[PDB]
Order: C-alpha cells, then sequence, then structure tokens
C-alpha cells in the first residue's frame, strides 16, 4: 500500500523508526483514535498532513504509535492463583482491595475484576464486602482510554475466550467493544507517579505490579519494592511478571511457590 | 560543547547491555539511557570502529529487548557516549515507556517527542 509505505518514510525520516512492512494492522490500530479527533478519514490525508511542521499533529502520530498496550489475562496463570488460592485464603479470616499498578491501556485490571466475578460467581456471596481494584498509571492519553473501557479487534483478538467476550463486552458498532459496566464498576482509575509517595493509596491485600520494574534502575526498583510493601496488608501478596524476580528484599518479601509461578507475601 | 541545550533527559541506568559491530561484540556496563542516546563504559579490548554504527543491545530484565542502531558521539577517560540514529519500533515503544514512567509526567514526555520529530526539521 502506497500511503503505508509513505508513512514508513515518515517514520524513519523524521525519528529514525523503522517500521517492518508487515504493520499495516498495527498502524491503523494505534492511529485510529488520532485520526477519529483530528477529522482525519485515511491514512494518505494523515501522511499529507504531517509533512509539516508547524503545529503538534507530527508528535502526536509518534505518541499514539510507541504506546504498548497490555494483555487480557497475561500469562494465565496469576489469575488462576488469585481464584483457586488467594481469595480463599482471604476468606478464611472486610472488603478487598488491590492494586493494578501501571495499568497501561487497562487489560490487567480488568482482566482481574472479570476473574473476581467469576469467582463470585462460583463461591456464594463468599465476598460478602465487595472488591475494589484501583488501577493506576501517568495521566494522559492511555490511562483515559483505559478508563473508557474501550477496545479494538487487534486488543480483542488475543488472549479472551468467545465465552468471556459474550460474558463481559458490549460490542459498540464495528471492530470496537467496551468492558460491560458492571465490570467496570469495580474498577477506579487514578494518576500516579510510581516514583511518588504511595501514602493516599490505603491498603491493599494484593498488589499486582507486572513486567514494571524492569523498566527501572536496581536502586530504583528496590525503593519501589520497599515502599510497595508499605501499602500491603500483613500477609498481603504481591504479583510480578512471570520473568521477574524479587532481588536484595528477603526480610521483606517470602517467596510462595504455585502451581506454576510464584507469589511474594509480605513479611 | 558547552553552549549547546541538551535536547533529551539523561537517566540513570543499569541494564544488562551490549555493544556490537560487525562480528565483534563488547559487554559494556550501562551508566545512562535516553529517547536518543547511551552511556557505557568503555570495555575491555575497544578497538570500535569509531567512524562506523554500532548497535547497542540493553536487555530490560529476562525477556525485554531494547535495539538501537547508534553512532559514537563522543569517547574520553573510559566513557563512550553514543547518538540513537535506527530504532525499530518495538524497542522505542519500551524506551518511551522508560523514558516517561522515569520522568514521572507524561508531558515531559511529549515535549521529548516533540524534539525527537523536529530534529531534522
Ligand atoms: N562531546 C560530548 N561530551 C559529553 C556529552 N555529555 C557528557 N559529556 C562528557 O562527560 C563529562 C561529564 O558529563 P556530566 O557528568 O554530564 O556533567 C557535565 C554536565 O553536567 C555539565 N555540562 C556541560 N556541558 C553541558 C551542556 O552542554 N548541557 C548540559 N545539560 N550540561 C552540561 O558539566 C559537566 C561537565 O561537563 P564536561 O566538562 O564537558 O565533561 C563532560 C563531558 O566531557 C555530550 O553530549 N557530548
Ligand atoms: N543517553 C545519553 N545520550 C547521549 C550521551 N552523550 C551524548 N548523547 C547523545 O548524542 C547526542 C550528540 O552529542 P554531541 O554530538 O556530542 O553534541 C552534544 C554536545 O556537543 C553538547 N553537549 C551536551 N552536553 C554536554 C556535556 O555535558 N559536555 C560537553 N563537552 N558537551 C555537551 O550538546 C550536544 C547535544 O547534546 P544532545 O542534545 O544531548 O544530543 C546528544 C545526545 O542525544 C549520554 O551520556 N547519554
Amino acid at each position: 500500500n502506497a500511503d503505508f509505505e509513505l508513512f514508513r518514510v515518515f517514520l524513519e525520516k523524521t525519528c529514525g523508526i523503522v517500521l517492518g512492512s508487515n504493520k499495516q494492522y498495527l498502524v491503523s490500530s494505534r492511529l485510529n483514535k488520532l485520526m477519529e479527533q483530528q477529522g482525519i478519514k485515511s491514512l494518505g490525508e494523515l501522511v499529507q498532513r504531517i509533512q509539516t511542521q508547524r503545529g503538534g499533529l507530527r508528535e502526536m502520530v509518534v505518541d499514539a504509535m510507541t504506546t504498548n498496550e497490555t494483555l487480557w489475562f497475561r500469562d494465565t496463570y496469576p489469575f488462576e492463583v488469585l481464584k483457586q488460592r488467594v481469595l480463599p485464603e482471604l476468606i478464611k479470616a472486610q472488603r478487598l482491595r488491590i492494586w493494578s499498578a501501571a495499568c497501561s491501556s487497562g487489560q490487567e485490571p480488568y482482566s482481574l475484576s472479570m476473574a473476581i466475578d467469576e469467582f463470585e460467581k462460583t463461591n456464594l456471596g463468599q465476598l460478602k464486602a465487595g472488591v475494589q481494584i484501583v488501577a493506576t498509571d501517568l495521566s494522559g492519553s492511555m490511562l483515559t482510554a483505559a478508563k473508557a473501557g474501550e477496545y479494538d479487534t487487534l486488543a480483542m483478538g488475543r488472549g479472551l475466550s468467545p465465552e468471556r467476550l459474550q460474558r463481559y463486552f458490549d460490542a459498540k458498532g464495528p471492530g470496537r467493544w467496551a468492558v460491560k459496566p458492571a465490570i467496570r464498576s469495580r474498577v477506579e482509575f487514578r494518576a500516579l507517579n510510581l516514583l511518588d509517595s504511595y501514602a493516599s493509596l490505603g491498603k491493599f491485600d494484593m498488589v499486582f505490579c507486572r513486567n514494571v520494574l524492569i523498566y527501572f534502575s536496581a536502586e530504583v526498583k528496590r525503593d519501589i519494592l520497599l515502599r510497595i510493601h508499605g501499602t500491603l496488608k500483613p500477609g498481603g501478596y504481591l504479583f510480578l511478571g512471570a520473568s521477574e524476580a524479587l532481588n536484595n528484599l528477603p526480610d521483606h518479601y517470602q517467596m510462595v511457590q504455585c502451581s506454576p509461578g510464584i507469589i511474594y507475601r509480605a513479611k | 560543547q558547552h553552549d549547546e541545550r541538551r535536547r533529551f533527559h539523561r537517566i540513570a541506568f543499569d541494564a544488562d547491555s551490549e555493544i556490537l559491530q560487525g562480528e565483534r561484540r563488547w559487554e559494556v556496563l550501562l551508566h545512562d539511557v535516553s529517547l536518543h542516546g547511551i552511556l557505557v563504559g568503555q570495555p575491555q579490548d575497544w578497538n570500535g570502529d569509531p567512524q562506523r554504527p554500532f548497535e547497542a543491545r540493553l536487555y530490560l530484565g529476562l525477556d525485554v529487548l531494547i535495539r538501537m542502531e547508534i553512532s559514537l558521539a563522543w569517547a574520553r577517560d573510559g566513557l563512550l557516549g553514543f547518538e540513537c540514529q535506527h530504532i525499530d519500533l518495538d524497542s522505542i515503544s519500551h524506551l518511551r515507556r522508560l523514558v516517561e514512567l522515569n520522568l514521572g509526567d507524561e508531558e515531559l514526555l511529549e515535549r521529548e517527542l516533540a524534539l525527537l520529530v523536529s530534529a531534522h526539521d
């Protein structure tokens, strides 16, 4: 496609970004939002409008093109651990508070809300008091789209069973789906700088902070982990990414073996 | 030069890193990263041709890799400063995530992207 090839030229010429010739689908998904608000009806018109050079349109295009979205029910097993071990452990004891840190486009906090709902439907009113998921990231368009809870075909085409799609999403016209409002109501989105104090967050039974600490230095990530520990109720659990180990905090965190994977108990 | 203004904010960072050129490969200690370059320690047996491009590989954890084509900007007293030249979309997306999280303000990231896209205006 000629318009798409011209867009590849733009990304290389302006920013040195090398876009593969196999990513027409990814370009359409990442620029859908921006083209809508800008009144641009085609990629070809976008390519014309971005020659220039004045204004902030070129920045907005590079902004949208360099935002990664997270995955639904990432790695599967942490949500099985949540429903099969952690939630039964906590019931043997009070409103549930879960922190989804650096929630990005919202797939994880909404996945948690669906997993909670699945547990509540197979386990009575055992969660007597209710559940609150606090999802945080930097303010901006990515956190704003998370709050909206709307997702396109690319985002929905992976990691979501047809059972969960029919049960938890509302179709919103061609190629868009929205998380059902009952599922969204469980989640509260907040703007938070992970480098700042967590005092306003209160206390959590669980913290999900997955594939985020890799973006910080060894000293900064240790401080974040130390301050995350301050937000956990005694015996609360911290979930990291599937390939993430917790380094140099043996007095604060105890590794707990799951089937499979691990979680960290706050000591 | 001391009158020039730095375009991009530099972030202290220590991920496992390598530098490549042709068939050569050096493990290097990373010192800082930015949206448009890196600072590394000069390794042993540094016969890297400064007039030809290099490649940097930054290993973020176990399963995230930031890859960039780099040019040697300066070298002195055991340090090597590199400027980013070409970078694949996934690598710059991880780099943008790193920069925005360490700046703590999305608008500061937007201003960095504005300087990146207008660098060759
Ligand atoms: N050719 C080149 N060399 C670089 C660059 N960045 C760092 N260096 C080298 O690394 C030394 C230390 O940099 P520094 O720790 O950032 O600490 C620097 C820095 O903090 C500050 N500084 C000097 N010039 C500038 C500048 O143009 N912009 C900014 N933001 N700071 C500067 O003064 C300190 C000492 O500067 P130097 O004596 O010049 O010595 C500098 C310089 O020799 C670069 O982009 N290009
Ligand atoms: N992450 C990272 N990237 C690096 C580092 N050093 C250089 N770069 C990248 O290489 C670009 C070119 O550096 P330059 O050609 O020496 O030309 C530089 C240099 O001449 C001057 N400059 C800036 N800072 C210093 C400094 O601390 N000392 C001296 N002597 N010159 C400096 O300003 C020019 C532009 O600086 P930049 O806009 O920053 O753009 C820099 C920067 O993006 C580094 O230690 N870390």
